C-alpha cells in the first residue's frame, strides 16, 4: 500500500489522494505542501559595502622631504607633496616656504555599516529543497512535519513514513552568481572578489566582515592641499555600494519566474510552484480500517446541482447515497478534473449528502470514488463573475 | 578514548628490484601487511592485498609513476620511464 | 611582460620558463608547484560511530503490570515482560509468580569513541585548489608563497605578482559523497543521515558529536530475561561502524586516480598531478636587467657530449660560449623537449660551460636560448639501466 503519487509542486492547497489498498477500507490523503523552501548550496564569496576613506593624519615636515612607503593597508594611497605653507591656528607654522613638505596618506577601510548594511555575493549551486508538509491524515487528522525532496528520505513525524521527490522541475530561481542585501536578493553577475572596478559594484571586496584584508579598487587619488593649509584632498569614487542602492536592479522576489519568495535567512526561495513531485507514503496499517466495517455505498446516484466552472469550491453535487451500514466514507475523484473540499462524508442508512468541488471542463465527467464505489457525476457548469483574490484550488486546466 | 599516538607498527623494508617498467619486489614481512598502490594515471588501477606470507610480487609501472605503501611505512614513489633502450 | 604560461600540473619539479620582455635582458623562471592541495567545498552531514546499548536499568514490579511508554531517547526500545521470578541475591524477591513483571528498556547512545574514533560523511562539492609555490626567481632567488588557482587571484608575497589557473583538469578525486575516518578517506555512497539500515554503515547517525539527537536504526530488540533472573537481553546488530573497519573498502589515498594524497586536515587532496594550469606573472621591473648589460653570446656553438635518454638530468652538452662582456646568462629551451637543471650559467669572455638536462626524443633537436641567442643542440642519446626511484624531471613524452 506504499502509495506512490506524482504530485504537482504548488504550495497552498491540499492534494487529497486516496489509498486504494486491496483488502481493507481505503483512506484519503490530504497533502498540503505548505512550503517549498529551497536552500541551495552556496558560498560566501565576499561581503561588500561602501568604503570609508579613514585618512591617517598626514605628515608635515617643515624643511625637506619625507619619502612615503607603500604600507600594506588596503588600497594604501600615499603621495608626498611639497610646496606648502600650512596655515594651522597661528598662520603657517613651518618656517621654510618650498621645503615645507606634506605627505598625505589614505587607505580604504570597511565602514561601520559594512558589518550590518552590506551587500553579499555568493556562488550558488543547487542544494536540496524542503517543506513543512501538513497532512491532516485519514482519521489521524494531524502531522505538520519538515521534510526533504531527495527521493529516499523519510520523515517519521506523526505516524506515517513519507518519501518525496526528487522533483523534476530543477529551476533554481537563483542564478549561479547572486548578490544579497538585507532581504532583497539580486541574481547579479557580481564581478568577483579581488577585481571590482572602482565605482562599479564591489569596489570594496572583503571576504567577510572580520576579514582585515580586502580588495579596494576605489581609484583613490590624493591631491595636494591648497594654498598652504592642512587638509587631505582624497579624490575617490563614491562606492559601488552607494550606487547599487539607487541605480540597482530589481529583486528576485520581484522578478523571479515560476512563483517564489525569498529570505535573508537560510537563503531559501520559498513556495516555488513548478512541476511535479513523485511522492510516496507508507501509512501505518493500524490507521487503516478493514473493509468489512465501512458501509458499502453502491446502488447510489450522483448529480451536480449548481456546478460553478471555477477555482473556489463552487461546484456542488448531491449524491443519493445507498449505504449498507452507517458511518463515514472517504471520497475522492481519481480523475484530476474535479478537486473536492470534503475528504470524508458521514452517512446514515442510505441518505444523501452534497459535497463541494471545483472543475475546469464545461462538462465535468469525473468519477467519484465513495469508499469503493465509483460514479460519474456528469453535468454542466456556470462561469463566475468576481475574480480578484489569491490562488485557486482547481489547478487542473486541460483541454476542454 | 583519546588520540594518543601509540608506539606502533612497522613492517620490514622491501627489496626493490628493477625491471623494464616493472617492479619485481621480493618481499618478506613480519606480520600480515596490507600493501597497496596507485598507478598515478587518470587510470588509477590500484591494488590491495594483505601479505603475511613472503612473496615476490610485480607491478606494471607506467611512464608517469607509481606509488608504493609497505604497510604504515611511508609511501614510496617511482619513476619508471623506459629501460628497453 | 606579464608572462602568461600554460603549465603542467605536477608537483615536485620546477618549470623554468623564460621572460622574453622586448627591450631588457630576459629572466628565467623557476616555478615549482610544491603542492596542489585542494580543499573542496563540503558539508558535515553526520558523524557515525558504533553504538553503545547503554541500558537503563529495568523496572521490576512484583505483582502486576507496568506499562511502558515510548520515551524520546534515540531508538528507545522498551518492552514490558511478565512471567519472571527474578533471582537477585536472596533467590527471587518478588513474592508473586506470574504477576512478577519486568519492564526492559534500552536506547542507543553515542559511544565515548564517537567523539574521537568516528567515521564522518560529507556531501562534497568542488571548491578551490591551492599551492605553496616556490619560485627561486631570477636573481631574487626566493619566495615560498601560498596561492590559489582561480584565474584572477594574485599573491604579492616576495616581490612578484602571480595569477594562476583556473586549471582545466577539474577531476575532483573526491566523489560527491564521501566518508572520512581519522586519515583514511573513502569516496563512499553513504546512505544518508536518518536512514542507515541496521548493521549497514551508518546504523548510528549523529549530525555531530555534540548532537544529542541522532538516527539509530540498530534493530535493537529486547528479549525477556531467562528463568527468573535480573538481566536485559538486548539483541542487536553490532555496528556498521564495527564493520566498515574490517570489511570496508580501500582508501582514496590508496585507490584514487591521477596522483593524489589525502589528509584529515582541511580535507585537501594534495599533489594531484593532472592537466595544465594557465599561469601568468607580473614580475617587478626592478628585477629586470637591461639588455645592454648582459653579455651577448652569439657566434657560439652547442653540442651534446653524453646525452642520456632519460628522466634524471643525465643529458649534457658543452656550449662554445662566444660572449661580449663576462657575467651571467640565463638559459632555457623554449621547446619543451629538453628540461634543464641550470637556470643560469656564468660566463667569462667567450669560454665554454656544460649544463645538464633531460629529454625524451632519441634525436633531441631542441633550441637553447642563452640570454637572447638561440641554438640547436642537436644530437643523440643513450638509454639508462637503473629505473626504480621517485618521479622524473623530464615529463615531456611525445612522438619520437
Amino acid at each position: 500500500y506504499e502509495h506512490t503519487a506524482v504530485m504537482p509542486n504548488k504550495v497552498g492547497i491540499p492534494y487529497k489522494a486516496l489509498v486504494e489498498r486491496p483488502g481493507y477500507a481505503p483512506v484519503h490523503l490530504q497533502i498540503q505542501l505548505v512550503n517549498t523552501r529551497i536552500i541551495p548550496s552556496t558560498n560566501l564569496e565576499y561581503i561588500t559595502c561602501k568604503y570609508k576613506t579613514k585618512v591617517p593624519s598626514p605628515v608635515v615636515k617643515c624643511c625637506g622631504a619625507t619619502q612615503c612607503t607603500s604600507k600594506p593597508h588596503p588600497d594604501y594611497q600615499c603621495q608626498v607633496f611639497t610646496g606648502v605653507y600650512p596655515f594651522m591656528w597661528g598662520g603657517a607654522y613651518c618656517f621654510c616656504d618650498t621645503e615645507n613638505t606634506q605627505m598625505s596618506e589614505a587607505y580604504v577601510e570597511r565602514s561601520e555599516e559594512c558589518s550590518i548594511d552590506h551587500a553579499k555575493a555568493y556562488k550558488v549551486h543547487t542544494g536540496t529543497v524542503q517543506a513543512m508538509v501538513n497532512i491532516t491524515y485519514g482519521s489521524v487528522s494531524w502531522r505538520s512535519a519538515d521534510v526533504y525532496v531527495n527521493g529516499e528520505t523519510p520523515a517519521k513525524i506523526g505516524d506515517a513514513k513519507l518519501i518525496i521527490g526528487p522533483l523534476s522541475s530543477a529551476w533554481s530561481p537563483f542564478d549561479n552568481k547572486v548578490v544579497v542585501y538585507g532581504h532583497e536578493v539580486y541574481n547579479y553577475d557580481f564581478p568577483e572578489y579581488g577585481t571590482g572596478k572602482a565605482g562599479s559594484f564591489g569596489d570594496l571586496q572583503s571576504r567577510t566582515s572580520t576579514s582585515n584584508d580586502l580588495y579596494a579598487n576605489t581609484n583613490l587619488k590624493l591631491q595636494r592641499p591648497q594654498a598652504g593649509i592642512v587638509h587631505t584632498p582624497f579624490t575617490q569614487a563614491p562606492s559601488g555600494f552607494e550606487r547599487w542602492k539607487r541605480d540597482k536592479g530589481a529583486p528576485l522576489n520581484d522578478v523571479a519566474p515560476f512563483g517564489c519568495s525569498i529570505a535573508l535567512e537560510p537563503l531559501r526561495a520559498e513556495n516555488c510552484a513548478v512541476g511535479s513531485i513523485p511522492i510516496s507514503i507508507d501509512i501505518p496499517d493500524a490507521a487503516f480500517t478493514r473493509i468489512s466495517e465501512t458501509p458499502t455505498v453502491s446502488d447510489l446516484e450522483c448529480k451536480i446541482t449548481e456546478c460553478t466552472y471555477a477555482s473556489d469550491f463552487g461546484g456542488i453535487a448531491t449524491v443519493a447515497y445507498k449505504s449498507s451500514k452507517a458511518g463515514n466514507c472517504p471520497i475522492h475523484s481519481p480523475s484530476g478534473v474535479a478537486v473536492i473540499k470534503e475528504n470524508d462524508v458521514t452517512l446514515a442508512e442510505s441518505g444523501s449528502f452534497t459535497f463541494h468541488f471545483s472543475t475546469a471542463n464545461i462538462h465535468p465527467a469525473f468519477k467519484l470514488q465513495v469508499c469503493t464505489s465509483a460514479v460519474t457525476c456528469k453535468g454542466d457548469c456556470k462561469p463566475p463573475k468576481d475574480h480578484i483574490v489569491d490562488y485557486p484550488a482547481q489547478h487542473t486546466e486541460s483541454f476542454t | 578514548p583519546v588520540k594518543a599516538k601509540c608506539i606502533a607498527t612497522l613492517a620490514p623494508e622491501p627489496l626493490v628490484e628493477h625491471k623494464h617498467r616493472t617492479l619485481i619486489l621480493h618481499l618478506h614481512p613480519d606480520h600480515p601487511t596490507l600493501l597497496t598502490t596507485r598507478s598515478l594515471g587518470s587510470d588509477a588501477n590500484p591494488t590491495r592485498q594483505w601479505i603475511e606470507r613472503p612473496t615476490t610480487v610485480n607491478f606494471t609501472v607506467t611512464g608517469e609513476g607509481l606509488e608504493y605503501t609497505w604497510g604504515n611505512h611511508p609511501p614510496k614513489r617511482v619513476w619508471a620511464q623506459e629501460s628497453g633502450e
